[PDB]
């Protein structure tokens, strides 16, 4: 085990073993960004790809070409905690080499002259984090992935709508990543009309039509020809047999001498074998058949010249004598068979205006650009920079293979333009799903879903300023002349930096860190949102597309979701699953060889998920990977069902892969609702950090992975040996082996202490590990907020009785026993950040000195001479921050601009900072805070240079021991008298030499490094236009639970804390034990949630052992019996992967690992392989408990005994961020909104409530007049009337004089101001 | 531009504005409280009523100027809440929701000063506000004119709106700890401490029980003296000796004096709870069935409290004989689908066979389950022993009617039934597991769906309801009551609506508090039973019930004559209060509210069986008896309704033309006789006589195409 697991070891439940390990969870982001920087030669995803697409530039056929070579990501000048302290972008500088190349001009081109940029500047791109997330103005932001519909042709139904007649009309959508939407729909007539992007639908052919394709061409590619010969007389027709499949007859069918199908019978099955078997080919036929069919081609007369019949028209007696005298002897006409085969393409060339080329392009024309005379060229133009051009139409590698896919073609590799082959293709494939012979898409299918992540997004809005810009280089090198500009005049950084700038700042996906729990961080990140850029309007889209699909299965969290009116729309992703080469989404499963189930892991997509048969992870194997039960359940198609052994193509990895974290989180899923277990997540990633937190009693083991993978904890990079620990940074010494050889040193972890997060609670480190304890590579140094040693720790573990106690627990109230908040438990830190701005007026800088006019010498008793508070200062609402004067002129004193404290916040001034980007005068405060930094930096560098320092003199010492050991007089007197001693002129002198200028250099190098440090600390960290300085004062206060204060479970049961008891009046057990909480029972039945039951019994359970083991251990009996009762202990049945055992060391690690399991020994039930009843009745018993897990209890108020003994045991509660402190707000008069005379609204500004009109349409539902009309003119919007009213109340006495308001008068003013006559009548 | 449109003026001028003198905050349960009264933080007390404060501070002299009141009221003395207190005493605020669906949305209540930062909230009107306290908040405001005070002492008070104003049953029921507690103290038990000893009275009852000589409920013979004003007005005392437990004794301390013991006497569940408010209201009136309330509840918690009723994991019993049920269906499924398999039998019919056997086997381990928890007491009096009704505690969360219902008592340890997927058919393979027991990943997954798909539903139910309700609150605004009798003699002829198998919804109910269009009679002329208008009140309504009165006209307010509104008469009484509407009374608005507010949960026929044993009238027919001996009907618009022995119409059913009939008129039919016959999906047409057929414009090939078969008179001669 690893040394903090050594330090407290989890009992773990769970039969099944684990194959896989949990992964990176972090993954998505780290890598998606990665892939984004990603120097790579050969053009693949990356900036690369960006640069390789825009580029070559070249003139306005001026023949001065743009070329590029690379690009190099600069150093970033900030690191990222300075980068949070001073409020600047954590970035690099982006630099590209480019080439200028002039060639001949009027007269074959030829390279004249070659220019190489010197490393041009083009611009900054923000860096991500360790830990994958951004600092873009000292915030921190998450980029949250999107999904959305992937490029390609889908074929949708849209059924029901349609005219109300059934009619069910199919749709072919071409969807690029970029460039114009192409869009095929038909009408009721079945007429197939074709809808540029987001217009009306016209008649498709006119693109076939632009394609230069002419209608016979057309006729031919669609419909089945039909022979008609004409062989010494009338009309004998070339059949083939299998064409004539469900087709009532409606000739005499006769053949070779004998007829077989009567006019009038449908052809049935044994004329058709009948006709197979003779092998009739040609039938002479009535002219009534031929009397109604539609020609194909348009037959001229061959002789003379004159034309007949045209493409497509309907056949008539005259027509067919005209052809038969005319000679025509090979006729195509068409086969129009109204129930499988439909004149679809004849029936919209009936209909299309168009006939050629041109009008058709000039039709088109008149389409995007209605009223202005279309030119042909202009047309000509469009058409082809609309589809082919490579620039402005492109669907992707991405796209075109899935384009490719969808139309079975074994190419996967295409040209981003679309060809005509796949519009003819698609065309084709549409009209074939109309007849029938294919099934529609469901957009719903993952399969179809695409997952776009930071970088893909990054990429397209840094090429889109590539674009921009290399339009302006085009016109800037077209104009001006060509050689004597150099290329840094003409190319400007300032918009592509402000549009990355933008992105990452200013956009919908781009969101505030959710900053409170370490579960609501790595949350956070794994987010998949369909909002945003290219993604779904939450009102208008349907329910069918907030369900949950089949496919999701280990791919997104079917049950972490926020149940607002988003829900359904933002799906976590689930744990184990990946992003694909292409952006899909796939998840792990197990190989199968036919009998074994082998290790190898594969990660399978959507489709292929969908063809095999996979099997469930909870299926027994025994020993050999074969399957215990002959026919298992298993899931082909999106349905379960028993599938026999010998057939399994994969399995599960592991039960755990459905679920997200936060659901994985919870134990005994298995046994909550499903939508308990939805808001028991929402809840729990609400959680605050508390002073200390323990553990959970009833864990999952998830607990440490999500600790670890976070950012909070401080982990060890190169294992070695703790050197110094300090309530403030870690030194650790390097072990020998890791050791770097040339210039390696120690590793020195510096911790964060109280800083603010995003949502105002504390962020704090804590040492875990003590002076001179060895550590290893990968463990936890240092616990963040709210974890212990490793572990997750949200809230905090309770004894609970579940029992109605005088209604005080009447509904999901809760009531609380004294004893939590004497102890002090539920109390945490919060922290408000203030800001006062001395910015640079016109009519002269504000000024932020102590001396403010006529204020009491009171409040300046808590200001320094320069005019800030003092660090630990105690504060109240209302007392002045720090003192500003606002200059006065036409003076600048009488008049106080000074902040104040909010009103109705106290708290301790922790901190303050001071940004003067100008640096003018500097201040005193920037003088403290740089000398706190400085003399960090100097300790640090002082540290590494002894160091260094002493190894050198070790080695100086070595070296002067040989040519004449002196070591009586050299040892007493100082060091530093050693160089200037002497040895016997030797090599040895000449290493003394050698020492004594690496001495210097290492002096020297220490010196600029010092220097250097000291200039990034005293630079101005450039401000805003305007501001000249800003000082930053943070307040922390200490928030104790009271009545009101929302607490929780995990489970999803909630509650508001009702009354304190004190500790007497609570239920005790016979020991005298009293209970902590008190829950209501009725909660229960009707919320099925049976999951707190169970973990309350196994609470018991554990908290039962972790008491007699603290009994045991006070009164010190004896290691061996220690070790007995744990080993038993942590035995417990079998089944079990734990495998601990007495090998690891005999007395230290034992005696600790007692000391910190004696609070209680944390179990760990996994979601779905968790712990059966019989387990816990186990354990229970084990720890002298009644094995029914209820105990008989004693009324502590009255005294008298229960009836029916109760249920009682330890559960993990968690306090909600809903605190009652910031919800109660109340205001009798205050200031009042500027224009519209009514009162502020909102909480910081004192604020009415919004008196609704469902409000009074409740009142007028009594007689309520009065009320109704001092709630429309006393109480909000009458000036006058607010003032007497409060004039009479303050009288002491309480009327009020009525009238018509004010406004009314006014209203009757304005009317009359028109034509208007409008008067007040009078009787 | 400053006139029209919304931005401009009256759209958002007199459109919903913030107010001031309120405030909002976290409700809590404050069980201590009257009915009438609520708590109120101290702290947000003193800064909603300050103006106050200052008033009188000036007036009693505590403080020269505006200003020192101000600096008195910055430190707070104790002077200041002294005479925070004074103002408090009779000074009622109003509490409201944020959904205010109906007008008990806002109500107004005394407050009494208490610590904290949460507003305590009388625990009975929570049904009310449809409040719950998971977070759930409140506002408050403070009427500030002398007129808005007596309005809300007067009209808005929380005792005097006991009645909801859509139907007349009480609003403040007991709802569920309370339930709880009375259920536990009615409930007997077979053998016990103190069985069969006679007790004088309540009060030794007490005495014993709280002794601990004697169990809460054992059966017992006590002396009781009821009370009853028979005469007019007067209480007769009549006083026996009853069989009944110490705590139902118990219970009777607390009931006013007018009701029968008979009330208490029995289980005393939610339904019986009510009734028995509801009688009390009727018989005393107001004042006495609030404190009777008040009482219920305090006794309710008290001894749910001294019950310690709890949920423990054996308190949920797995019915033994589940896994051969399972095993069982199983086997039948595999059947099933096996001789599927060899093609005797389609998809759909597979289907369909597969769903009904997986529902029958459901109803078999529910019913199997819910006998062996519900009676599974067999505990043992002095010698042989016995069996009862149950004392297990989810058991008792389930009779009670307090939480839960047989379903959900099934989903713990039953199956949970069948699911549906997205387009709504059903899977084949049910989930046998239950939250007992654990799932395993596909059967949750399905539930997922389930929850999602549900809680979809509601949402977008609750943005329909809220948009039904304002268009409806919209149109019916004006509507007032501004005419006493408008003196109309029309009216609506009122009759119970039978649909079918039996009398959904009787008479009473649906006439009480309608005044009559004219006198009716007894079945027996010159009888007048009700003058001339009457409001029928409860007491005219039982004499109705006594008497076979089955239809009556009443005034309906769509026939009413008046003007500009409508009159007190053709509208009726029905309000929060009892009696006749009271003229100036905004109907309409009320109404609207009451129709609208509750729309938020709103998501073969071959022969007739007569239910009960009673005669058969036929209505509005016109039959011809032909020579089979049938009365054959040939009209389309028939009716065949059943009059009982005591004259009055229990079943209807509509009798379509070309039914095949056995029985005539008079004639008594058994119970579940078939009386009535006819092809479900096929009407024959009728002839009435006989001879041959003759073809008049019947012309063969034109309009009809003659398929005719063989000599036994097959044919498909088609009149299209
Ligand atoms: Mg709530
Ligand atoms: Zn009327």
């Amino acid at each position: 085990y690893s040394y903090t697991e050594k330090k407290r070891i989890r009992k773990d439940f769970g039969k099944r073993p684990q194959v896989l390990d949990v992964p990176y969870l972090l993954s998505i982001q780290l890598d998606s960004f990665q892939k984004f920087i990603e120097q790579d030669p050969e053009g693949q995803y990356g900036l690369e790809a960006a640069f390789r697409s825009v580029f070559p530039i070249q003139s306005y056929s001026g023949n001065s070409e743009l070329q590029y070579v690379s690009y190099r990501l600069g150093e970033p000048v900030f690191d990222v905690q300075e980068c949070q302290i001073r409020g600047v972008t954590y970035s690099a500088p982006l630099r590209v080499k480019l080439r200028l190349v002039i060639y001949e001009r009027e007269a074959p081109e030829g390279t004249v002259k070659d220019i190489k940029e010197q490393e041009v500047y083009m611009g900054e791109i923000p860096l991500m984090t360790d830990n994958g997330t951004f600092v873009i103005n000292g915030t921190e932001r998450v980029i949250v992935s999107q999904l959305h519909r992937s490029p390609g042709v889908f074929f949708d139904s849209d059924k029901g709508k349609t005219h109300s007649s059934g009619k069910v009309l199919y749709n072919a959508r071409i969807i690029p990543y970029r460039g114009s939407w192409l869009d095929f729909e038909f009408d009721p007539k079945d007429n197939l009309f074709v809808r540029i992007d987001r217009r009306r639908k016209l008649p498709a052919t006119i693109i076939l039509r632009a394609l230069n394709y002419t209608t016979e061409q057309i006729l031919d590619l669609f419909f089945e020809k039909v022979i008609f010969e004409i062989r010494d007389n009338k009309l004998q027709m070339e059949l083939v047999p299998e064409r004539l499949r469900g087709e009532t007859a409606s000739f005499d069918i006769e053949a070779n001498g004998k007829v077989y199908v009567e006019k009038g019978r449908r052809i049935t099955a044994r004329h058709i074998r009948q006709l197979e078997k003779d092998d009739v080919k040609l039938i002479e036929v009535p002219v009534e058949y031929i009397a109604g069919k539609v020609v194909a081609k348009d037959y001229i007369d061959e002789s003379t010249g004159e034309l007949i019949c045209a493409a497509n028209m309907e056949l008539s007696l005259d027509l067919l004598a005209k052809l038969s005298q005319s000679g025509h002897k090979r006729i195509e006409t068409l086969f129009t068979n109204d129930l499988d085969h439909g004149p679809y393409i004849s029936e919209t060339l009936r209909v299309d205006p168009t006939n050629d080329r041109l009008s058709a392009l000039v039709e088109i024309y008149r389409m995007m650009r209605p009223g202005e005379p279309p030119t042909r060229e202009a047309a000509e133009s469009l058409f082809e920079n609309l589809f082919f051009s490579e620039d402005r139409y492109d669907l992707s590698a991405v796209g075109r293979m899935k384009f490719n896919r969808s139309l079975l073609r074994e190419e996967i590799e295409g040209s981003g333009i679309l060809s005509k082959d796949d519009i003819i293709d698609v065309m084709k494939k549409l009209i074939d799903i109309r007849n029938g012979k294919g099934e529609v898409d469901d957009i719903d299918h993952l399969g179809n879903r695409r997952i776009r992540s930071v970088g893909e997004m990054a990429e397209n809005q840094f090429r889109v300023g590539l674009v921009r810009v290399e339009r302006a280089v085009k016109e800037r090198l077209s104009l001006g002349d060509l050689d004597t500009l150099m290329p840094q005049d003409m190319i400007n950084a300032k918009p592509i930096s402000a549009a990355v700038k933008e992105f990452f700042g200013s956009s919908q996906l781009s969101q505030f860190m959710d900053q409170n729990n370490p579960l609501s961080e790595i949350t956070h990140k794994r987010r998949i949102s369909a909002l945003g850029p290219g993604g779904l309007t939450r009102e208008r889209a349907g329910f069918e597309v907030r369900d949950v699909h089949p496919t999701h299965y280990g791919r997104v969290c079917p049950i972490e979701t926020p149940e607002g009116p988003n829900i359904g729309l933002i799906n976590s992703l689930s744990v184990y699953a990946q992003t694909n080469e292409y952006g899909f989404l796939e998840t792990p499963y197990r190989k199968v060889t036919d009998g074994v189930v082998t290790d190898e892991i594969h990660y399978l997509s959507a489709i292929e998920e969908g063809n095999y048969v996979i099997a469930q992870a909870n299926s027994n194997l025994d020993e050999e990977g074969h399957f215990v039960e002959d026919l298992v359940t298993c899931r082909s198609k999106g349905e379960s069902s028993l599938f026999s052994r010998d057939q399994v193509d994969y399995m599960d990895v592991s039960t755990q892969q459905v679920v997200s974290v936060g659901a994985s989180l919870i134990p005994f899923l298995e046994h909550d609702d499903a939508n308990r277990a939805l808001m028991g997540a929402n809840m729990q990633r609400q959680a605050v950090p508390t002073l200390r937190a323990d553990k959970p009693l009833v864990g999952t083991g998830m607990e440490r992975a999500v600790a670890v993978d976070s950012g909070v904890t401080a982990v060890a990079k190169r294992g070695g040996v703790v050197q110094y620990v300090d309530a403030s940074r870690i030194v650790i010494k390097v072990n020998e082996d890791e050791m770097y050889p040339g210039e390696a040193g120690i590793d020195i972890y510096n911790l964060t202490k109280y800083t603010r997060s995003n949502q105002n609670t504390c962020i704090n480190q804590m040492p875990c590990v003590s002076l001179g304890e060895p550590v290893e590579r990968g463990d936890v140094l240092a616990d963040g907020p709210s974890t212990d040693l490793g572990e997750l720790a949200l809230g905090q573990n309770m004894r609970v009785a579940f029992m109605p106690w005088n209604g005080y627990n009447f509904e999901d109230s809760i009531l609380v026993s004294e004893r939590v908040v004497q102890e002090d438990r539920f109390t945490t830190i919060h922290i408000q950040e203030l800001a006062c701005v001395s910015r640079d007026t016109k009519l002269g800088p504000e000024e932020i000195t102590a001396d403010i006019p006529n204020v009491g010498e009171a409040a300046l008793s808590k200001l320094d001479e320069s005019g800030i508070v003092y660090i630990g200062a105690e504060v109240t609402g209302g007392d002045i921050l720090v003192g500003k004067v606002t200059p006065k002129g036409e003076a600048s004193d009488v008049k106080d601009s000074s902040l104040r404290v909010p009103n109705g916040v106290s708290g301790t001034v922790i901190d303050v900072q001071v940004f003067t980007r100008d640096g003018v005068e500097k201040d005193k405060r920037a003088l403290e805070i740089e000398e706190m930094q400085l003399k960090q930096a100097k300790k640090d560098l002082s540290e590494e240079l002894q160091i260094l320092e002493a190894g050198l003199f070790s080695r100086i010492r070595a070296v002067l021991v040989a040519g004449g050991v002196e070591a009586e007089k050299l040892d007493k007197l100082p060091r530093d008298r050693w160089l200037e001693l002497g040895l016997t002129d030797e090599e040895k002198q000449n290493q003394l030499e050698q020492l004594a200028e690496q001495y210097d250099e290492l002096k020297h190098e220490f010196e600029k490094k010092l220097e250097a440090k000291r200039r990034k600390i005293t630079q101005g960290d450039d401000l805003a236009p305007g501001v000249l300085k800003i000082v930053k004062v943070y307040l922390a206060v200490k928030r104790r639970i009271q009545p009101g204060d929302k607490m929780a479970g995990r489970h999803g049961n909630k509650g508001v804390i009702s009354k304190i008891n004190p500790i007497e009046d609570m239920p005790y057990d016979e020991n005298g034990t009293p209970v902590d909480i008190v829950l209501n029972p009725l909660g229960v039945p009707s919320r099925m949630n049976i999951g707190q039951i169970l973990e309350t019994h196994l609470g018991m359970a554990a908290k039962g052992i972790g008491d007699k083991i603290n009994a045991m251990l006070k009164q010190q009996q004896e290691v061996a019996k220690l070790r007995e009762f744990i080993q038993r202990a942590y035995d417990l049945g079998a089944d079990v992967r734990q495998k601990v055992d007495l090998s690891t060391f005999s007395d230290e690690e034992v005696m600790r690992l007692a000391e910190n399991l004696r609070k209680g020994m944390p179990i760990a039930t996994p979601v779905f392989d968790g712990a059966k009843e019989a387990e816990i009745k186990e354990l229970l018993k084990l720890g002298d408990l009644p094995t029914s897990g209820q105990i008989r209890l004693y009324d502590g108020r009255t005294g008298e005994q229960f009836e029916r003994p109760v249920t009682v045991g330890y559960m993990y509660m968690l306090k909600l961020n809903h605190l009652v402190d910031d919800k109660m707000h109340a205001r009798s008069t205050g200031s009042y909104s500027l224009v519209t005379q009514q009162p502020l609204g909102g909480k910081a500004q004192f604020g009415g409530q919004r008196f609704g009109e469902m409000e009074v349409w409740a009142l007028e539902a009594y007689g309520a007049a009065y009320t109704l009309q001092e709630m429309l003119t006393v109480k909000s919007d009458d000036v006058n009337g607010r003032t007497k009213m409060y004039k009479n109340i303050v009288d002491g006495n309480h009327q009020m004089e009525p009238g018509m308001p004010e406004s009314f008068n006014v209203l009757l003013k304005e009317i009359r101001s028109l034509g208007i006559n409008i008067e007040l009548e009078d009787e | 531009d400053m006139i029209k449109g919304k931005q401009g003026r009256f759209r958002q001028n007199l459109l919903g504005k913030r107010v001031d003198y309120s405030g909002r905050s976290v409700i809590t349960v404050g069980p201590y409280l009257r009915l009438h009264q609520c708590g109120l933080p101290k702290k947000m007390a003193l800064e909603l009523f300050k103006p106050f404060i200052y008033g009188k501070l000036e007036l009693r002299g505590l403080a020269t100027t505006i200003k020192a009141a101000k600096k008195m009221v910055e430190r707070e003395e104790a002077v200041v809440w002294d005479i925070l207190d004074e103002v408090i005493r009779e000074h009622p605020v109003l509490l409201n929701r944020a959904p205010t669906l109906h007008r008990l949305g806002i109500q107004a209540f005394e407050p009494v000063l208490i610590e904290g930062k949460a507003i305590q909230l009388h625990p009975l009107v929570c049904a009310a506000y449809n409040a719950d306290f998971d977070g759930d908040q409140m506002a408050v405001h403070v009427p500030l004119t002398l007129e808005a005070q007596l309005e809300a002492r007067a009209l808005m008070m929380s005792t005097n709106n006991i009645l909801s104003p859509a139907n007349g049953e009480p609003i403040i029921v007991p709802s569920q700890d309370v339930v709880l507690g009375l259920y536990y103290m009615t409930r007997d038990c077979v053998n016990a401490k103190g069985e069969g000893m006679v007790l004088t009275g309540p009060k030794e009852a007490e005495r014993l029980y709280r002794s601990g000589l004697a169990s809460l409920h054992a059966r017992v013979k006590v002396r009781i003296t009821e009370y009853e004003k028979d005469a007019n007005g007067e209480l007769v005392a009549k006083t026996s000796l009853k069989d009944t437990t110490v705590g139902r004794a118990i219970l009777w301390m607390i009931v006013p004096k007018g009701l029968p013991y008979s009330i208490v006497n029995q289980a005393l569940g939610k339904k019986a709870i009510s009734k028995m408010l509801n009688t009390c209201y009727r018989i005393l009136g107001l004042k006495p069935t609030v404190i009777f309330a008040d009482q219920i509840m305090y006794t309710g918690f008290a001894y749910a409290a001294r019950s310690g009723a709890s949920v423990g994991i054996d308190d949920m019993v797995i019915p033994e004989k589940k896994h051969e049920i399972i095993s069982e269906a199983e086997a039948e499924v595999a059947e099933i689908q096996e001789q599927f398999q060899s093609g005797l039998v389609t998809a759909g019919e597979r289907y369909n066979k597969v769903i009904d056997i997986w529902a029958a086997a459901n109803d078999r381990v529910s019913k199997a389950m819910m006998d062996n928890l519900q009676t599974e007491t067999v505990i043992n009096r002095d010698g042989q022993e016995e069996k009862q009704v149950s004392f297990n505690s989810i058991y008792m969360m389930a009779d009670s009617g307090a939480r839960g219902s047989a379903a959900q008592i099934r989903q713990l340890a039953g199956m949970r039934g069948l699911m549906a997927k997205p387009d709504g058919s059903i899977i084949e393979t049910p989930i046998t597991a239950n939250f007992r027991e654990g799932l395993n990943v596909l059967q949750y997954f399905i539930s997922t769906h389930g929850a999602r798909k549900g809680l979809a539903d509601t949402a977008l139910k609750t943005a329909n309801s809220g948009y039904l309700t304002r268009r409806l609150v919209d149109v019916a605004q004006d509507l007032v009551v501004t005419e006493d009798d408008c003196g109309t003699h029309e009216g609506i002829m009122m009759t119970p609506v039978i649909e079918g198998g039996d009398v959904k919804e009787p008479l009473r109910d649906r006439v009480l508090g309608r005044v009559t269009a004219e006198d009716v009679l007894k079945p027996g002329t010159a009888d007048i039973l009700v003058p001339r208008n009457t409001l029928l009140h409860e007491q005219w309504c039982d004499l109705l019930e006594e008497n076979s009165v089955d239809a009556v006209k009443v005034r309906s307010v769509v026939s009413c004559d008046t003007d500009f509104g409508v009159c007190a008469h053709c509208y009726g009484r029905d309000l929060a209060r009892g009696h006749i509407i009271n003229k100036g009374e905004a109907i309409g608005v009320i109404a609207a509210q009451s129709i609208g507010e509750p729309g938020t949960q709103l998501t073969a026929e071959s022969s007739i069986q007569v239910k009960n044993k009673g005669s058969i009238k036929l209505s509005n027919v016109k039959s011809v008896v032909n020579s089979s001996g049938k009365l054959v009907i040939t009209s389309r618009n028939t009716e065949l309704k059943l009059i009982d022995e005591f004259g009055r119409t229990k079943e209807s059913y509509k009798v379509p033309y070309g039914a095949v009939l056995a029985k005539g008129d008079g004639e008594q039919v058994a119970g579940g006789e078939t009386v009535a016959n006819w092809d479900p999906h096929t009407m024959p047409v009728i002839t009435e006589v006989s001879g041959f057929v003759r073809f008049t414009d019947m012309i063969d090939g034109q309009t009809i195409t003659r398929q005719t078969d063989e000599l036994t008179g097959l044919s498909s001669l088609v009149v299209l």
